[PDB]
RNA sequence: AGCCAGGAUGUUGGCUUAGAAGCAGCCAUCAUUUAAAGAAAGCGUAAUAGCUCACUGGUCGAGUCGGCCUGCGCGGAAGA
C-alpha cells in the first residue's frame, strides 16, 4: 500500500461525463488523459445511478492510467432526494430548514458502511446524522 | 535590518538575545524579522 | 476555608492607618447587632487572595480574634484607587 | 470628537488636576480600561482610541465611554503677544485622575478585550491597566 | 455600458514552470481555463482581455526563461470592465446636423 | 495531563479488563499509521465492539503500575514502547495471531511479537488456539 | 526542554453552482475509529495538494512553566 502520490477525491455528479467547467484541468492536471474520465468513469457508474457526486481514488502512476476503487457519495448531497429540500444550511440554528428522522437516516447510514469505518452501526448512525445536524437539519428522533 | 525601539517577537521562531548588552531578536526562519535595539 | 487571623487595633486615624497599610496589613472593622463596633486590623495578602472567590462576598466568614470567633459578612469593602490591593473592609456581623 | 451640546460658558479656568478619581469601580461592562496615569484626555484621543477598539472587537461586543470632555481649552494664535484677552477654544478635554475607569466592554472574551484595551491604551497618553467587574 | 475584447490565449510552457505560470494567472485579468499535458511540455487554454494581453507575452517570456511559447485570437465582444468607464474620444465631425445635436444637449 | 484521578482511573479501568480478560499480545508501532488503526481496530469491530483496548501506555509507573494486582509476569514487558492487548469474547481467540500476520502485512514492526500470558510463555507463533 | 512516531473516509458538504475543498466571509463548529486529533492557531494553494502546532504515545528522567507585586539596573538617548 503506497502512500500519497497523486490520488485526489474530486468530481461532480457521476452522470456528468468528461467535465471541464466542474473538474477538467483538475483531473487532467497530471499526465492522465482527459478522456480517462468518461470512457472509464461510467464503467462503474452505470451499475447504480447517475447525477450523484461520488468520489473516487485517482492514484496516478507513470503507467499512463491508474488504479482505483470508487467509494461512497457524501451524506450532504444524499440529503436532497432523501430529504425533500435540495438546499441546506446558511441558517443553521437561525431557522429549521428541514428535518428527517432517525428511523430513515439510520436506515440509510448502514448502506454507506462499506466505506464507513466503525465498530458498530449505531456509531456511524449518530455520526452521519450529526452531519445532517450541521446542515441546519434537526433529526425527528 | 530593523533597529526599532520596541522589538517584540514577530514570527514563532523569533528568539530574544542580549549580545553586548544590546537586545536583539534573531530569527532562524525569516531574515526580515532580524532586528536590533529595544 | 474562610478563616482569617486578625489582631486588635490600638492607634486609629490617618496616621497609624497608613503606617499599617504600608506594612502588608490593612485595617477593617466588625460591627452589627447590639454589640459595640470592634476595630480589627488583619493581614493583607490572605484577604487579597480571598476576594478571588464570590463566596467571600456572601457566605459567612469566621474571623478569629483573641481566640473568640466572629461569624461575619463582607457588607462593604474599599479597593485601592487603582493598584490591585484592598484598603478597608466592613464586616457586618452575621 | 465628543463635545458638549451648548454650555453655560464658552471659556473656563485652567484649574488643577489634583485628587483621586471617582470612577473607580467598573459599573457597566464586565471589563475595563482603568486610567492609572494622571492626565487630560482630549476628544480626538477618545474618538481615536475608540476607533482602534470598536474595530478591534469587530461588530460584536459592547463598549461604554466613562468620560466626557466638557472642559474647553483655548489657544493663542501663533505670533501673538501675551495679553489681549483669553484665547480661542481650539479643543475640548477631560481631566483624568489616577484610578479613573475610561472604557468598559462586555460580550467579548476576556483575552479579546485584553487585546482590544492594549490598542486603545496605545492611543492614550496616560498610563493604563485592565480591570474586571468583581461582584460587590 | 463599456464592452471590451476578451480573446482566448492558449499557452505552452514546461511543466516544471507550470505552477509558476499559475502565479501569472493572479497577476493577470485573464480567467483560469482548461489545459492538458503534452509529454514534457505542458499546455493551458487562457482567456484574457486584449488590453492586458500585450504584457502576457513578456510574462511568459520571463517565467519560462525564454522557453515560453503562446498564441491567441480575438473573440467575445462581451466582457465589461472597470473602473469609471473611461472612453476614447471622439465622434464626430465633417457632417451636417451636428450643430443641431449640440443644440439638443441644452 | 490530568492528575492522579484520571491516570489512576484509566489504569483501574484496565485492571477491570483483566478481571474478565484472557489472552494478550504485544505491539510496538514506532512508525505506525492510522491506516493500520483501521485493521486491528476494525478487527475489534469484527469481533464485537469498542471494548478492546490497545491502551498504549507502558510507562513503568502507569500500565506496569496496574501490574502488581494482575499478571506480574507482564512486568518484564514494560520496557520500550508496548501496547497490551486484552480479550473478552472467545477464550484464547485469534487476536494474537493477527499481530504476527498483520506485521508481515505492511506494518514495519510489532514489538517482535513476544506475546503475553495464558501458558505464562514467551515469543511463540501459535495457531494452537480453539478453532 | 529536546528525540524517530502518530495527528483519519465521505468534508468536491450545503453556500451567490466561477471556487472557496480545516483555513476570504458565512452560520454549524458533526460524531465516530481511539494512545490521541480543533470538522482546526499559522504557513502554503485559482481552489487542492502540501508543511506545522494543538493534542497523545514512547525514548527520557528531575523540578519546571505563566501571571501578580514590588527593588535596583539596560535600551529608547544625536551638535556644533
Amino acid at each position: 500500500a503506497k502512500k500519497v502520490q497523486a490520488y485526489v477525491k474530486l468530481q461532480v455528479a457521476a452522470g456528468m461525463a468528461n467535465p471541464s467547467p466542474p473538474v477538467g484541468p483538475a483531473l487532467g492536471q497530471q499526465g492522465v488523459n482527459i478522456m480517462e474520465f468518461c470512457k472509464a468513469f461510467n464503467a462503474k457508474t452505470d451499475s447504480i445511478e447517475k447525477g450523484l457526486p461520488i468520489p473516487v481514488v485517482i492514484t496516478v502512476y507513470a503507467d499512463r492510467s491508474f488504479t482505483f476503487v470508487t467509494k461512497t457519495p457524501p451524506a450532504a448531497v444524499l440529503l436532497k432526494k432523501a430529504a425533500g429540500i435540495k438546499s441546506g444550511s446558511g441558517k443553521p440554528n437561525k431557522d429549521k430548514v428541514g428535518k428527517i428522522s432517525r428511523a430513515q437516516l439510520q436506515e440509510i447510514a448502514q448502506t454507506k458502511a462499506a466505506d464507513m469505518t466503525g465498530a458498530d452501526i449505531e456509531a456511524m448512525t449518530r455520526s452521519i446524522e450529526g452531519t445532517a445536524r450541521s446542515m441546519g437539519l434537526v433529526v425527528e428522533d | 535590518m530593523k533597529v526599532r525601539a520596541s522589538v517584540k517577537k514577530l514570527c514563532r521562531n523569533c528568539k530574544i538575545v542580549k549580545r553586548d548588552g544590546v537586545i536583539r531578536v534573531i530569527c532562524s526562519a525569516e531574515p526580515k524579522h532580524k532586528q536590533r535595539q529595544g | 476555608m474562610f478563616t482569617i487571623n486578625a489582631e486588635v487595633r490600638k492607634e486609629q486615624g490617618k496616621g497609624a492607618s497608613r503606617r499599617l497599610r504600608a506594612a502588608n496589613k490593612f485595617p477593617a472593622i466588625i460591627y452589627g447587632g447590639k454589640e459595640a463596633p470592634l476595630a480589627i486590623e488583619l493581614d493583607h495578602d490572605k484577604v487579597m487572595n480571598m476576594q478571588a472567590k464570590a463566596e467571600f462576598y456572601s457566605e459567612v466568614l469566621t474571623i478569629v480574634v483573641d481566640g473568640k470567633e466572629i461569624k461575619v459578612k463582607a457588607q462593604d469593602v474599599q479597593r485601592h484607587p487603582y493598584k490591585p490591593k484592598l484598603q478597608h473592609i466592613d464586616f457586618v456581623r452575621a | 470628537m465628543l463635545q458638549p451640546k451648548r454650555t453655560k460658558f464658552r471659556k473656563m479656568h485652567k484649574g488643577r488636576n489634583r485628587g483621586l478619581a471617582q470612577g473607580t469601580d467598573v459599573s457597566f461592562g464586565s471589563f475595563g480600561l482603568k486610567a492609572v496615569g494622571r492626565g487630560r484626555l482630549t476628544a480626538r484621543q477618545i474618538e481615536a482610541a475608540r476607533r482602534a477598539m470598536t474595530r478591534a472587537v469587530k461588530r460584536q461586543g459592547k463598549i461604554w465611554i466613562r468620560v466626557f470632555p466638557d472642559k474647553p481649552i483655548t489657544e493663542k494664535p501663533l505670533a501673538v503677544r501675551m495679553g489681549k484677552g483669553k484665547g480661542n477654544v481650539e479643543y475640548w478635554v477631560a481631566l483624568i485622575q489616577p484610578g479613573k475607569v475610561l472604557y468598559e466592554m462586555d460580550g467579548v472574551p476576556e483575552e479579546l478585550a485584553r487585546e482590544a484595551f492594549k490598542l486603545a491604551a496605545a492611543k492614550l497618553p496616560i498610563k493604563t491597566t485592565f480591570v474586571t467587574k468583581t461582584v460587590m | 455600458e463599456l464592452l471590451e475584447p476578451y480573446l482566448s490565449f492558449k499557452i505552452y510552457a514546461p511543466q516544471e514552470y507550470l505552477s509558476r505560470a499559475y502565479n501569472d494567472a493572479p497577476k493577470y485579468c485573464a480567467n483560469i481555463v482548461d489545459t492538458q499535458l503534452k509529454n514534457n511540455e505542458v499546455i493551458l487554454s487562457g482567456e484574457i482581455p486584449a488590453r492586458c494581453i500585450q504584457e502576457y507575452r513578456s510574462d511568459l517570456t520571463f517565467f519560462t526563461n525564454g522557453r515560453s511559447v503562446c498564441l491567441t485570437e480575438l473573440k467575445g465582444y462581451h466582457v465589461t470592465t472597470g473602473e469609471p468607464v473611461c472612453q476614447p474620444r471622439r465622434p464626430n465631425s465633417r457632417i451636417d446636423k451636428v450643430r443641431y445635436m449640440f443644440n439638443k444637449i441644452t | 495531563m490530568a492528575l492522579n484521578l484520571q491516570d489512576k482511573q484509566a489504569i483501574v479501568a484496565e485492571v477491570s479488563e483483566v478481571a474478565k480478560g484472557a489472552l494478550s499480545a504485544v505491539v510496538a508501532d514506532s512508525r505506525g499509521v492510522t491506516v493500520d488503526k483501521m485493521t486491528e481496530l476494525r478487527k475489534a469491530g469484527r469481533e464485537a465492539g469498542v471494548y478492546m483496548r490497545v491502551v498504549r501506555n507502558t510507562l513503568l509507573r502507569r500500565a506496569v503500575e496496574g501490574t502488581p494486582f494482575e499478571c506480574l509476569k507482564d512486568a518484564f514487558v514494560g520496557p520500550t514502547l508496548i501496547a497490551y492487548s486484552m480479550e473478552h469474547p472467545g477464550a484464547a481467540a485469534r487476536l494474537f495471531k493477527e499481530f504476527a500476520k498483520a506485521n508481515a502485512k505492511f506494518e514495519v514492526k510489532a514489538a517482535a511479537f513476544e506475546g503475553e500470558l495464558i501458558p505464562a510463555s514467551q515469543i511463540d507463533r501459535l495457531a494452537t488456539l480453539p478453532t
